[PDB]
DNA sequence: GATTCGTATC
């Protein structure tokens, strides 16, 4: 709804109605927490820096224009694996870009 | 050089008696002027209703020759921020009258585009220097104005132009331009005007241009529909009949043939069918809901664009499915 | 060309146009061109108006070939005009020769500068196209020297002076008082001019008919100092400033700054509106502080 | 040299085809000087820019055009400040004096024209500032607004500006223009060709001209000197072949989710556009007489929903699979 | 370097996986003077960029691959520095909206204004990333400057491209190759560098595991070659991207456990995937298709899943925060499966 | 400061009539108070306009110079039982009277925010529908069809399915 | 890393004026400056990395003593210093002789971030007043010095204009011609004109035009040449023209503009080059 | 506003 006040009103009203309908006595609630979206943004910034480094080294030692989309899809995992065996069996970036994906 | 002007800015009223339609507002402001007391006016209405013309003619009537220095007109074309309101408006409505006595007039054309801080600063100027200055506010959207500003301003509502005002203005234009208009074309023009005088003037100018030789030639409804590219009522009735009674293939063929005969747009047909179906008597109240909702999303999708034939088939299917509820 | 004029005294034109600098820095300026000369009329918020009178005798090649109309009116910007007339015409051996030109409606306002070594042509496109006191209802008339009024205006500017007051009272013993009371952060500030004929050469207070010289009553003028400071630069080159105000709250300033031997100086006319002064008790404090 | 779209751009108002009403109004405006503020709206590639450029050429000529025309499009900044200073200053400017040649060979109207192309991308505040700018200086400046979506123009501007809808160029509308271009470019085609071109190019002459140019280039590369057939036209237009559509319909008829999913994966492996195949399916299902009224209504609504979703820049694969699954359960 | 660019066909005649598209490119390159603006659409990894480079070599001669990488600075409406990288080459320019977000309009505006001042070809990778304003500038920029510039943009799923731009371009389709052609390319690669290749069936397995992607298949081949000690085995496992495995595990968890705690775990997995800079649209696509390969779901469940997928990917296209739509889709799937 | 009551407004108004000595009618004073909606300045402005435009202050003259508050009209439109009555009220009281569609949508949002005797689920559904209509109006589609569809959806959610 | 130098303004006027002009120019251009102390010349560099670059060459014979020793190649000591502190020191030292003196200015590199011990003497009237100053500087690394290079200029379309010396009859007129565009407040771009000798300053805008032209005699050392540049760089060009007798102007068609200033010390000549990029395209 | 741990008071 592009940040209209009606959107906030409807969302809060629906959440309150949903939690009121199921509310019962003796409930043991939990502890609320701040959203983790800022941590995700920081991780995305680190991934962006590492992908810029990968694209710089791939465009300096040789001529190969790869898109950031391909870096995130395949080159973020396949290329470190190629650089791993290539190096141990014997380029700069050997670890998975942005760290490994867990669970 | 009034002959070198568009018809919209050629027939702008110069006196209050030349403004048609809003008889109540004109009479009220004339009584205000004759009594010598004028409050902080506020004009509200749809575009083309005659607010700017009315206020300009009123200011000319009040100040016959001192209009240049007794009237300060600001609109959206000029900056009207907090600094302009703080300095220029205060300086104008802080000095004494030159020699005309009376009061100073400040016109805020399209005040709905002003910022909230500007209106907050303007309210104190309005309620402070009201002894020698009166403010006029023109706006098409009242939700963009501060409630305090509406509180301190006397609200005048400009209704859409009725039929008789449109007839009188069209007759004046025809007399001035030595043009002829058929009654059917007259009815067509008022219906498409939608209470707007500017649309009427533009369509009349386009129709005069359409005629090969302007004199000795009447303007018929065919000329109107050809110039403005609108569907004829007969075409809309035929399309609705084909959709409601005939099967799918022939209804699609009829819609395609009607649209390709003159290059008609699907949105115009949608509006025509909506207008016609409003006069229909539906005894289910679910057909109304289905029609309104489906046609609303179809119109919105047309506004965003997309496949035209798919949208036409969607219109046909929506009408058929909605009228299947009437069993 | 419908109008052409050439001049060599660019300093006088520069100062005359810089008299308009206190007004809007970058706005429009409206120019009349007729047989008598050319004039620059500038207005701000319909409350103050300035006007120059550059006579024909000031120029040495004034032609004015126009015959369709008695005068030609053109509206252009003022800042670039000031920068154009800001040559300063140095190197006295080779004097810069200006050439104003205008070829009627639709033509640019050309300013050709010739140095016999440097040629500069400046063209300005024209744009699409009141405050006068009646000469019957004058409340007071004063003739002040330019230097004293300029010093008073500068002192008022240096102390803030959000608002200003004008005092003009004549007495039966041929004593005249003229003071500038100001509202500022300091409070009450007054600057009273001397009664000698060197500065206050003439001060006459009338009964609103410009004829009867009445004594013992004071004329009050409440003016916004933003409009008052517009005349500060005009009075800098003025030799004698003439002050007039009617009962309708209009203040007219006649700058008389008396180079060609025939042209009668530059005539600068400044007209200014008076504040409404809703508070009636302010003038009471003004006259109470004036009596003491 | 130049692409056929720019090579065959109209130069006069007579070369513009199928838009008879607006062309006639502008031609009668040539003999007068009461031209109003125009609002050119319609489908893309209908000739609005060509029409306004032709009218601008005819009104002033090549010399007075540079001084009497200001053009602003989506490639330059058009914010509220830009409208409030540049447009207002240009409208406030005095009309330039025409020369003897201009006044003897061209009508030279006493006004100037400000053209705001791609006005649908303009913010509402800019249009609000534009309102009184056009209204006040109407006798010294004229305004032209060109857009594709009328709803993106605010109501006051649509009221002030005269509306000139540009009709979509169908087969009958632009068949003469396409034939003229083909004859002038020495292009040989079978009977029924250029008609399939204008059918594929739904309401667009630019796309049809580009398709004809590409077909001509392919024929020249082949070198056999043979007429272009409709089959080649559909191939380089991106039209799904009828065999693939028939297989799609047959697999949809058997309501098996796995077979439909596998065939859709294979189909999107071929790079076919979802919009074109959705349009082809709509044509096939609505045209065919083997389906009843209820099925046609449901299929029309489903195709409308799928087209609206696809027009929002969503995933082609998911939308196509969902549409075909919904059809198979109809 | 990697085998993907080691065996990239530089010339037009070296392209041997489309045939008809190669002939069409030769037809276009016969007379480059009348070459219009080109738009190439097809599956990712097909080789559209290789076709564009081969066409540019066919027009301007060898030397188009002499890329110099430059650094450019841009300023938006406010004071800001935009460090945009430009990979220019003789008669060739490269622009990509990957690095730049909503500020993608002013960069392309300045670049095209400067380059447009024979013609110079400009390549725009990932034409779908524009925000409908750079497209608004681009339509006029190419309509008015067609004499001194040519635009060739590659993209996949060209639906988010506005209608005027698609009307201003030639539409060129690049279908993905069959499994046999990918196997032939892999056979040529392993002939150029011997890899033992015990069985031809593993090449077909790699081709089928890539779904018509040359780059993915070559990456898989290189990975297996380097991991298996410069050899290949008939029983060698199929290597897949890490996020594919994570999405498959997420699908298994969704199918197995359907609860609020499982919903929070799914949210954590989605947050990890988002932090790994994987676009949410393809995340939803892969999750939806991984749900459809589950053999324990009936046809009604699959239909509900695909309907929710369509609704939520439309919402994500019309949305701002991607986590809301992904969480909603997962919750709808959980509420439908139970 | 609370909103002014009808009695205090009536007292101040009557003081002004007694000071100015103008003719009045009790029905006219009631109409002035009803239109003022607790605003004293609005009441004074409306009374002055009525006296200066028509003289005698009755309900007829007051309702012919000033208009009934559009929040009340919108509230009546939203609380209608059947769709036909709501459509007729909307048309003949906001579209023929010259009220902008965006004003109608904002007034509907405010009324729904301050609407009593309705369920919370119904209220939030109508809020969502009004928000969708507001988005459609803001994006450019500001026709009467959108308002009619909004009323139809509101009635559909009111009478359920 | 042993840098020490001594400057005597009264002993050699011209090179001291060259140094003062270079310091004034680098201070007016932007904050901070690059001082490259090569063993045979000193180069003062102002690199903003569109905005211009100033590359002034100062020979070692300018200073009375030029011991420069470092482990880098050719004893290259590169340092970044704030111009304002150096400008203040130079103004103090200039006023020292203006009040009457002939004392030398001793500069030593006393300790990566270091400082120069610029100390000199002054005598009021037979009193000893020692003026001691310490300007904090940073030591640029060797690779960082290699990242700074003088931009070469192509000669395919570049054309030279030998501007008249300011000491000649036409020098004052040409200086007035150069500064004729500086008296406009609302100017940001100057579009030059040379056709093949005339120099034309053209400032074209929406509603005003300017056609400053030079009708005097000019020489081109040995076709249209247009480039549009910002007004601030033109101010620097005017300031450089006044302080240098031998001034050479080079104009490239829609590429760049070069303002070459040379001081004939003959001996190695001190030169100042101000490379200016076009603000926008023709 | 909810949970969890620690005190002061009744
Ligand atoms: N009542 C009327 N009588 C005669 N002409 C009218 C009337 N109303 C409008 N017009 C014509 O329509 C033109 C435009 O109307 P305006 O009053 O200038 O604009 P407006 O009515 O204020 O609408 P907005 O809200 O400002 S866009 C006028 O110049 C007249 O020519
Ligand atoms: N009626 C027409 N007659 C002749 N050529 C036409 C006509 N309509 C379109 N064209 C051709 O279509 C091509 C593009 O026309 P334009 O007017 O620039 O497009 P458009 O109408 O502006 O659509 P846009 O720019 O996407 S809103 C040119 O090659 C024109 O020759
Ligand atoms: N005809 C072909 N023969 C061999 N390899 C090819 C061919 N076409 C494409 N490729 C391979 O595809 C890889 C990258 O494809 P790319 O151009 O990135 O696809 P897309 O343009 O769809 O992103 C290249 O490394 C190249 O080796
Ligand atoms: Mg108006
Ligand atoms: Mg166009």
């Amino acid at each position: 709804m592009n940040g209209l006040p009606e959107s906030n009103e409807y969302g809060l009203r629906e959440v309150r109605k949903t939690f009121r309908n199921i509310s019962k006595q003796g409930h043991n609630h939990g502890t609320v927490y701040f959203p983790r979206e800022w941590k995700v943004r920081k991780l995305q910034n680190s991934f962006k820096v590492q992908a810029e480094d990968w694209l710089n080294v791939s465009l300096y030692k040789y001529n190969a224009v790869h898109s950031f989309r391909n870096i995130t899809l395949e080159f973020g995992y396949y290329a470190p694996l190629i650089r791993k065996c290539q190096s141990y069996k014997k380029i700069d970036v050997v670890d998975r870009i942005g760290g490994p994906i867990e669970a | 050089s009034k002959e070198n002007l568009p018809w919209v800015e050629k027939y702008r009223p110069e006196t209050l008696d030349e403004v048609y339609g809003q008889n109540e507002v004109i009479t009220t402001v004339r009584k205000f002027v004759d009594e010598g007391k004028l409050p902080h006016l506020l004009f509200y209405g749809p575009p083309g209703t005659g607010k700017t013309s009315t206020i300009v003619a009123l200011a000319r009537e009040i100040y016959g020759k001192n209009y240049s220095n007794m009237v300060l007109e600001l609109n959206a074309s000029d900056d009207r921020g907090i600094d302009v309101v703080r300095n220029q408006i205060k300086d104008f409505a802080s000095t004494r009258q030159i020699f005309s006595k009376g009061f100073k007039l400040i016109i805020l054309d399209e005040a709905d585009a002003m910022t909230n801080a500007a209106q907050n600063a303007l309210r104190r100027v309005i309620e402070r220097y009201t002894k020698n200055t009166r403010f006029c506010v023109l706006a098409n959207y009242a939700h963009k104005l501060t409630p305090a500003l509406l509180s301190r301003c006397t609200r005048f509502r400009f209704q859409p132009l009725p039929q008789e005002a449109i007839e009188r203005r069209i007759a004046n234009v025809l007399v001035h331009e030595k043009l002829k208009l058929s009654p059917n074309a007259e009815k067509a023009l008022i219906e498409l005007s939608n209470g707007d005088m500017r649309r009427v003037l533009n369509v009349l100018q386009s129709c005069k241009a359409t005629l090969d030789n302007p004199d000795e030639d009447e303007i018929s409804d065919d000329v109107i529909y050809e110039c403005c590219g609108a569907p004829r009522p007969s075409d809309l009735k035929a399309v609705l009949k084909s959709i409601l009674e005939d099967d799918w293939g022939t209804a699609h063929y009829t819609l395609n043939k009607v649209r390709s005969a003159k290059g008609l747009a699907l949105i115009d047909l949608i509006e025509g069918i909506v207008k016609i179906l409003e006069d229909y008597e539906l005894q289910n109240e679910e057909t109304r809901v289905h029609l309104l909702t489906k046609l609303a999303d179809i119109e919105y999708s047309i506004s965003k664009g997309g496949n035209d034939q798919i949208q036409g088939s969607a219109v046909i299917g929506a009408i058929k499915a909605s009228f299947e509820n009437e069993t | 060309n419908k109008f052409s004029a050439s001049t060599v005294h660019l300093e006088h034109i520069t100062t005359a146009l810089s008299c308009l600098t206190p007004f809007g820095s970058k706005d429009d300026v409206l120019i009349f061109i007729d047989a008598d000369g050319l004039s620059f009329v500038r207005e701000n918020n319909h409350v103050i108006k300035i006007q120059l009178l550059l006579s024909r005798e000031l120029f040495m090649s004034y032609s004015y070939r126009n015959e369709t109309e008695d005068h030609m009116k053109l509206c252009v910007k003022i800042n670039h005009i000031l920068d154009s007339v800001s040559v300063m015409n140095r190197n006295s051996d080779d004097i810069v020769e200006c050439t104003l030109s205008y070829d009627g409606h639709g033509s640019p306002f050309v300013l050709i500068f010739e140095d016999s070594f440097i040629s500069e042509r400046v063209e300005y496109s024209t744009y699409l196209i009141g405050l006068e006191l009646d000469r019957e209802r004058i409340s007071f008339e004063a003739i002040i020297k330019g230097e004293a009024l300029h010093s008073a205006l500068k002192d008022l500017k240096e102390i803030g002076c959000k608002e200003c007051y004008v005092y003009a009272k004549t007495e039966a013993n041929d004593e005249n008082v003229f003071a500038l009371i100001s509202k500022s952060q300091l409070g009450f500030s007054k600057i009273k001019l001397p009664s000698n004929r060197s500065i206050l050469e003439k001060l006459q207070v009338f009964d609103g008919d410009s004829t009867t010289v009445i004594d013992g009553f004071a004329v009050i003028g409440f003016f916004d100092f933003t409009s008052f400071d517009k005349i500060r630069k005009s009075t800098k080159i003025a030799s004698k400033v003439l002050f007039r105000m009617d009962v309708h709250g209009v203040l007219s300033v006649n700058i008389l700054s008396q180079l060609p031997k025939d042209y009668p100086g530059i005539v600068i006319e400044v007209c200014m509106l008076e504040k409404e002064s809703i508070d009636e008790a302010a003038q009471t404090e003004i006259e109470l502080l004036m009596e003491t | 040299q130049q692409p056929w779209v720019e090579k065959y751009r109209p130069k006069n108002l007579d070369e513009v085809t199928a838009q008879d009403h607006a062309v006639t109004v502008l031609k009668k405006t040539l003999k007068s000087a009461n031209l109003p503020h125009m609002l050119f709206y319609g489908p893309p590639g209908t000739g609005k820019t060509s029409t306004i450029l032709a009218l601008t050429k005819e009104l002033y000529g090549p010399d007075l055009m540079k001084s009497r025309i200001l053009e602003l499009n989506a490639s330059d900044e058009r914010g509220i400040s830009i409208v409030r200073e540049k447009v207002k200053n240009f409208a406030r400017l005095t009309v330039s004096k025409p020369s003897k040649h201009d006044l003897e060979n061209y009508p030279c109207p006493p006004y100037k024209i400000i053209i705001l192309d791609e006005a649908d991308s303009m913010t509402a505040d800019a249009q609000s500032a534009l309102r009184r700018t056009m209204e006040t200086y109407s006798g010294v400046t004229r305004f032209c607004l060109i857009c594709n979506y009328v709803t993106r123009i605010i109501d006051p501007l649509a009221s002030r500006c005269s509306k000139f809808r540009f009709k979509a160029l169908d087969a009958s509308n632009a068949i003469d223009r396409l034939r003229f271009i083909s004859e002038q470019e020495n292009v040989k085609c079978d009977d029924g060709v250029l008609e399939r071109i204008l059918d594929i190019s739904a309401g667009d002459l630019r796309r049809g001209i580009t398709l004809l140019q590409s077909a001509s280039k392919g024929a020249q590369y082949l070198g056999d000197g043979k007429n272009i057939t409709s089959t080649q036209v559909e191939e380089l237009a991106g039209v799904v072949p009828h065999d693939i559509l028939i297989e799609i319909v047959e697999k949809v008829k058997s309501g098996d989710f796995d077979e439909i999913k596998k065939y859709v994966n294979t189909f999107m492996k071929s790079g076919w556009s979802a919009a074109s195949v959705v349009n082809q399916l709509h044509e096939y299902y609505i045209t065919n007489d083997n389906f009843d009224t209820n099925f046609k209504n449901q299929i029309s609504w489903l195709l409308f929903t799928t087209d609206s979703r696809l027009n929002n820049g969503t995933n082609e694969h998911i939308q196509l699979l969902n549409l075909l699954v919904k059809i198979s359960q109809l | 370097s990697l085998w993907v660019d080691k065996y990239r066909p530089k010339s037009l005649n070296a392209l041997s996986h489309n045939e008809e598209l190669t002939n069409f490119l030769k037809s276009l390159s016969d007379q480059p003077r009348d070459l219009p603006h080109l738009l190439l659409y097809g599956p990712n990894g097909t080789g559209k960029k290789t076709r564009c480079m081969a066409l540019l070599e066919s027009i301007f001669g060898p030397g188009v691959y002499r890329l110099k990488i430059d650094v450019r600075q841009f300023v938006t409406a406010s004071n800001r520095k935009l460090e945009l990288n430009v990979v220019s080459s003789p008669y060739h320019l490269e622009i990509t909206p990957s690095d730049m977000g909503n500020n993608d309009r002013i960069v392309i505006q300045e670049l095209l204004k400067e380059v447009a001042q024979r013609y110079k070809c400009v390549i725009i990778n990932e034409a779908n990333s524009l925000t409908k304003d750079a497209q608004a500038a681009l339509r006029r920029t190419m309509e008015k400057y067609s004499k001194n510039i040519r635009l060739i943009m590659v993209c996949d799923s060209m639906s988010p491209i506005i209608a005027p731009i698609k009307s201003r371009c030639l539409l060129i389709r690049c279908p993905a190759p069959s499994d046999s052609e990918i196997s032939t390319i892999l056979s040529d690669v392993v002939t150029n560098e011997r890899i033992q290749l015990e069985t031809k069936d593993i090449l077909k397995r790699i081709a089928q595991a890539s779904n018509g992607n040359l780059r993915v298949s070559l990456l898989m081949l290189e990975s297996m070659a380097l991991n298996n000690e410069l050899a290949l085995k008939s029983s060698s496992p199929i290597i897949k991207p890490d996020w594919i495995i994570v999405i498959h595990k997420l699908t298994r968890k969704i199918v197995k456990e359907r609860s609020v705690n499982s919903l929070i775990e799914c949210r954590a997995v989605l947050y990890d995937l988002l932090a790994h800079c994987i676009p949410a649209n393809i995340i939803l696509k892969e999750l939806t298709f991984s749900l459809l390969d589950v053999e324990t779901l009936n046809t009604t469940n699959k239909s509900s899943i695909i309907e929710y997928s369509s609704v939520f990917d439309e919402r994500l296209s019309l949305g701002n925060k991607a986590i809301f739509h992904l969480e909603g889709f997962i919750a709808k799937v959980m509420c439908c499966l139970d | 400061y609370s909103k002014l009551s009808d009695e205090d407004v009536l007292k101040r108004l009557l003081q002004i009539i007694k000071l100015e000595d103008v003719k009045y009618t009790n029905d006219g004073l009631e109409a002035i108070i009803f239109t003022a909606e607790g605003d004293m300045r609005q009441a004074i402005n409306n009374l002055q306009s009525t006296v200066a435009g028509h003289g005698l202050v009755n309900a007829d003259n007051v309702f012919k110079i000033v208009d009934s508050p559009h929040p009340l009209i919108v509230k009546k439109m939203l609380l209608a039982s059947n769709l036909e009555d709501s459509i007729q009220i909307l048309r003949t009281d906001l579209w023929k009277k010259g009220y902008s569609s965006i004003d109608i949508v904002t007034t509907s949002f405010r009324v729904t925010k301050n609407l009593a005797q309705v369920k919370e689920s119904v209220r939030l559904e109508m809020i969502k529908e009004i928000g969708l209509t507001h988005m459609r109006i803001l994006e450019g589609v500001g026709t009467y069809l959108q308002l009619a569809s909004m009323l139809a959806k509101i009635h559909k959610l009111n009478n359920k399915a | 890393m042993k840098l020490k130098l001594i400057v005597n303004g009264c002993e050699a006027p011209d090179d001291y004026k060259l140094l003062r002009t270079t310091i004034n120019t680098v201070a007016s251009l932007r904050k901070t400056a690059i001082l490259r102390f090569n063993s045979e010349r000193l180069t003062i560099i102002s690199t903003p990395k569109d905005t211009g670059q100033l590359w002034c060459t100062i020979p070692h014979d300018v200073f009375r003593l030029y011991t420069v020793i470092s482990a880098r190649e050719l004893n290259t000591i590169t340092m970044e210093c704030n111009c304002d502190s150096l400008l203040s020191v130079f103004k103090r030292y200039d006023r020292v002789m203006n009040q009457g003196s002939s004392s030398n200015m001793t500069i030593k590199l006393q300790s990566p971030i270091c400082a120069l011990g610029i100390t000199f003497e002054e005598i009021v009237h037979n009193k000893v007043i020692m003026h001691s100053f310490k300007v904090p500087v940073k030591l640029l690394f060797r690779a960082q010095d290699t990242r700074i290079q003088e931009p070469m200029i192509n000669y395919i379309q570049l054309m030279m204009y030998k501007l008249p010396p300011i000491s000649g009859e036409f020098g004052s007129a040409f200086h007035g011609f150069i500064r004729r565009v500086e008296r406009y407040s609302n100017v940001n771009h100057i579009h030059l004109m040379g056709v093949k000798v005339e120099l034309k300053i053209i400032v074209n805008e929406l509603d005003w035009h300017l056609e400053i032209c030079w009708n005097g005699p000019l020489d081109s050392v040995i076709s249209t040449h247009e480039v549009i540049i910002r007004c601030k760089d033109w101010k620097v060009c005017s300031k450089l023209y006044a302080a240098f007798e031998e001034v050479v102007l080079a104009i490239s068609h829609d590429e760049s503009c070069v303002f070459h200033c040379s001081l004939d010390r003959g001996r190695e000549r001190g030169q100042i080059i101000y490379y200016i990029a076009r603000s926008k395209g023709l």
